[PDB]
């Protein structure tokens, strides 16, 4: 792009260095480890390249989607969660740790106990920490800005300790969730500086009245541990997702320019097709993108391009055109489709995993390009699992946690709490309302994520 | 004097509204807890009988085991 | 929000209407079901009266409104009013057109066949609704937890329903329909208050009873022991200075009316307490089905928020019934919207296509299309 | 008008004290009941643990009886 676009300006090739060093910069914070790759980026990224009057670029925006958020609570043995949680420990001075109410022992917490692993044989964060710090100050993230960011995790680490001892309080109805060790739930609100009591009474418990005004929140709805843990995490993830995307934009505050507005050259970069000898739900979302990626090419290198041939009026004849596989798209979009049958089950909470399975085998295993044990008599497939044929090979999936991990449903009860808090960051993590996503707010996230992927396809069709 | 009294009356009613509001929320909180207290009391009594029954039946089973 | 037709969510009863935007979790607008006239002459020119007054508009100013009840269990004295009641919901608040989005409604079990068609006629013929459906109250409150084996008891203002819907629906009789909910409670209190002199006559103050009820009134645990307690003036005499200006010490009046629930003998009927009807729905089904029914009993409806409604069930059920399994009643905390939670689901289901009705489907099989094919 | 203002000041200042007084008493009554509620809740949970054990011991005795 450079040179071709360009040169003279001493403030061009010099600032180009810090921009080229922006790649390894963001690969030390948001990235984590995978068995297929070490430098695994953990955030969608559709970069955009603008230009200056002199020739050099001026800046660009960044956009992500979904964000993997099931690794914080569950993962395979040997693997490791996000880097920030481990690299931060083996580095900061013990004095800095105690200030955050921390002790040099992962098992003591919950955020690091949900896995069962702590020490990795290959990684030595104690030494690697000096590489991340060199990236902290060099760019422009002073300790002041660092502590600010840590105040978010400092809270989360104070909220994370909130565990529960299956409370069978209700004589009959439904087992509630009791917190005897309140100092964890107290410290949780201490950072937010909100009423410890009301908080627990307004979140763990749902409430609504209504009458032209806007209700009086207090009525109680204690729910099971799964839904309680679901709500707990649901917030813990989205809270950090919005921040990171708003952080990278503030990283550009001392990089991005606002002098010209013109053409935009985009660059795509999303999670890669990972392959294990044992897949699950979290794999589906990633593998699903590839199904859309293959559709992209066939739409481009086989459709939009062939139509350009005849538009020029040059010799061309339809040579053996293999299936356009729009079935793999209709099988999970319009009514009577996978995710249309899946997300529908996510709401039917009484349809767990075994009942949900039966809603797939019957709906499909007849439509072309999808197998299982029943139809395809193969012992490799379990009675609870199925055989999904991609445009490549074969993959079998489990069922552990399907629902709570897939639902994603995030109502406006966990979100509104932080918004009404008193802190320059807590409300700051929720930036100026409606950034490229407005329409209407109150609605399950099951549809919100569906819009995220649709915002990726529609914008790729009509272009070059 | 009327102007001064009106000024004092304005702030007086404001404090009165705040006081009544605090009392309204306090009397309600005391009530809901009182109901829960009685709800737990009944649960404690009905289980107190089950606990005894669970102990006696265990002792009876032991005596029954000693005989055989 | 924008893409895809996006369907609304609604739940109309015979007392309170529940409706909001689309893809929501809970009702956004819950206006009262009232529509009367100005028996008086409106100022007649200080607007061409008409509008019997409705919504927060009527409820705000009852005074000069002869609240006329249109929907009384089954029979609708007049349909003409219902037309302009629905013309307010979708537009004045939601600001969205039904001639664009589907629609979901609730079905009052055992409702005249002619009614389900009369309603649909208003949609298909005038409000042009190519897609809609009318689901069954209780069954919705179900599909929202984590099991396929529970008995449900859903009710509010309409009529009581003891529906043991867990594994399936409809077999011998099991299910029950009892005209004794909400409106019935509001009507009974005024009659009993006459013993003390208090007589809330007109239908306007009749509503005030319902308003006052849901703030202090509670259910008698045991009327026998509570009667002797009347000697004391602490747990009885309750304070509620009428917003008008006359205190009503509702002491023995609070736990007197609810007694009718367990004793329908006080309302001229042979129906037994709700704990007998429980047996009536259990004794019919198979023998090896009970042990797990007691382990799960769903109690939906905001009516079941009266202090002393759940603790009584454990006392009467464990009495005249098998007692070697886990007696357990699931009474959802906020169980009033349990139907609304399930409603948002059906409207988003895709299998829903197998059940719902399409524009053309209504003309091919005639008006009966609905309950002639489904159940 | 001054007489009316002073009259309203008297009944307001008095009712203000009563409202505040009731707020304290209501909170006072809330506290004593809350404490007892917590004590009961704890005592009840402990009995449930003993209730389970008592049953398991009773059942174990029955199973031990069948063997003999
Ligand atoms: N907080 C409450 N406590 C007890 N009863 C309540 C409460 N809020 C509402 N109700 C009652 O619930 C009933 C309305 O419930 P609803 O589910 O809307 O009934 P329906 O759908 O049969 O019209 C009314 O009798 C009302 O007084
Ligand atoms: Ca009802």
């Amino acid at each position: 792009l450079t040179f071709v676009s360009s040169n003279q300006s001493p403030n061009g090739e010099r600032i180009s260095k810090m921009l080229l060093d922006s790649n390894p910069l963001l690969e030390a914070f948001g990235n984590a480890k995978t068995l297929r790759n070490d430098n695994s980026s953990r955030f969608g990224k559709y970069m955009e390249m603008q230009f200056n009057a002199v020739g050099s670029p001026i800046g660009g925006k960044i956009t992500n989607y979904l964000l993997e958020k099931s690794r914080v609570v569950g993962r395979t043995q040997g693997e490791r969660s996000f880097h920030i949680f481990y690299q931060m420990l083996k580095g900061l001075s013990q004095s800095k740790l105690d200030e955050l109410g921390l002790t040099p022992n992962a098992p003591a917490y919950e955020y690091l106990k949900k896995s069962g692993c702590f020490d990795v044989s290959t990684i030595d964060d104690s030494g690697e920490f000096k590489i991340i710090v060199k990236a902290m100050e060099t760019l422009g993230l002073k300790e002041s800005d660092q502590n600010s960011i840590w105040r978010i995790l400092a809270a989360i680490l104070h909220i994370g300790n909130i565990t529960f001892a299956e409370a069978a309080e209700q004589r009959t109805g439904t087992t509630t969730v009791k917190v005897s060790d309140t100092k964890s739930l107290a410290a949780a609100a201490s950072c937010l500086k909100t009423d410890q009591q009301s908080l627990s009474i307004a979140l763990c418990y749902r409430s609504i009245s209504t009458g032209v005004g806007k209700r009086c929140e207090v009525i109680s709805v204690p729910m099971d541990c799964n839904q309680a843990a679901y709500s707990r995490d649901a917030l813990a993830k989205a809270l950090y997702e919005r921040l990171f995307n708003w952080l990278v934009s503030k990283i550009n505050t001392i990089i991005n320019c606002t002098t010209e507005k013109g053409p935009v050259i985009g660059i795509l970069d999303i999670y890669g097709f990972e392959v294990f000898q044992n897949n699950s739900f979290e794999q589906l979302n990633i593998n699903f993108c590839n199904e859309k990626l293959q559709q992209l090419f066939i739409e481009l290198t086989l459709k939009s391009e062939q139509e350009e041939y005849v538009r020029e009026g040059i010799e061309w004849k339809n040579i053996e055109y293999f299936n356009n596989k729009p079935i793999c798209e209709l099988i999970e979009k319009k009514p009577i489709g996978l995710i249309s049958l899946l997300d529908e089950a996510c709401l039917i909470a009484k349809s767990t995993d075994q009942t949900f399975l039966d809603s797939i085998c019957k709906q499909f295993e007849k439509n072309p390009h999808l197998q299982s044990y029943v139809v395809s008599k193969d012992r490799s497939i379990g009675d609870t699992c199925f055989r999904l044929k991609h445009y490549a090979g074969d993959v079998t999936y489990d069922v552990r946690g399907f629902l709570d991990k897939n639902k994603d449903t995030l109502f406006g009860d966990l979100i509104s709490s932080m918004q009404s808090s008193s802190d320059p960051l807590v409300q700051g993590l929720f930036p100026p309302t409606r950034p490229e996503d407005s329409k209407k707010r109150p609605e399950t996230a099951g549809s919100q994520f569906r819009n995220a992927m649709n915002a990726l396809i529609t914008t790729l069709l009509a272009c070059s | 004097e009327l102007d001064r009294a009106q000024e004092r009356l304005a702030t007086a009613l404001q404090k009165l509204e705040e006081a009544e509001k605090a009392a309204d929320e306090s009397e309600r909180g005391m009530k809901v807890i009182e109901s829960r207290a009685q709800k737990d009391e009944e649960k404690m009594e009905i289980q107190e009988i089950q606990l005894k029954e669970a102990k006696h039946i265990a002792e009876d089973a032991d005596r029954k085991y000693e005989e055989v | 929000d924008e893409d895809e037709t996006t369907a609304l969510v609604c739940d109309n009863g015979s007392g309170l209407v529940k409706a909001g935007f689309a893809g929501d979790d809970a009702p956004r607008a819950v206006f009262p079901s009232i529509v009367g006239r100005p028996r008086h002459q409106g100022v007649m020119v200080g607007m061409g009266q008409k509008d019997s007054y409705v919504g927060d508009e009527a409820q705000s100013k009852r005074g000069i409104l002869t609240l006329k009840y249109p929907i009384e269990h089954g029979i609708i004295t007049n349909w003409d009013d219902m037309e302009k009641i629905w013309h307010h919901t979708f537009y004045n608040e939601l600001r969205v057109a039904p001639e664009e989005h589907p629609t979901l409604l609730t079905e009052a079990p055992l409702n005249p066949k002619a009614n389900r068609e009369k309603m649909t006629q208003i949609m298909f013929e005038t409000f042009n609704v190519p897609a809609m459906y009318v689901a069954i109250q209780a069954v919705l409150s179900l599909y929202a937890s984590g099991r396929t084996t529970g008995i449900v008891l859903d009710s509010g203002d309409g009529v009581t329903h003891n529906v043991p819907i867990y594994e399936g629906y409809a077999l011998p009789h099991a299910i029950m329909r009892l005209d004794l909910a909400g409106r019935d409670l509001t009507d009974y209190l005024m009659k009993i208050l006459t013993e003390r002199g208090y007589s809330f006559v007109t239908t306007a103050e009749r509503e005030i009873v319902r308003d006052i009820k849901e703030k202090l009134c509670y259910v008698a645990l045991d009327f026998e022991n509570e009667m002797a307690t009347a000697a004391s003036s602490s747990s009885l005499e309750k304070s509620y200075e009428l917003p008008d200006g006359q205190v009503i010490t509702i002491g023995n009046e609070r736990f007197r009316c609810p007694e009718t629930l367990f004793q329908p003998s006080f309302i001229g009927m042979e129906s037994a307490g709700i704990h007998e009807t429980t047996y009536n729905s259990i004794m019919k089904c198979d023998i090896d089905i009970r042990k797990d029914l007691y382990a799960n009993n769903v109690m939906s409806g905001g009516t079941t928020m009266y202090p002393g409604i759940a603790d009584r069930m454990q006392k009467e059920i464990t009495a005249l019934a098998p007692s070697t399994m886990k007696i357990k009643i699931i009474a959802p905390p906020e169980r009033k919207y349990s139907v609304w939670i399930g409603g948002s689901i059906l409207a988003s289901l895709s299998t829903f296509q197998q059940m719902w009705i399409t524009k053309q489907e209504y003309d091919e099989a005639g008006p009966s299309i609905v309950h002639r094919k489904c159940f």
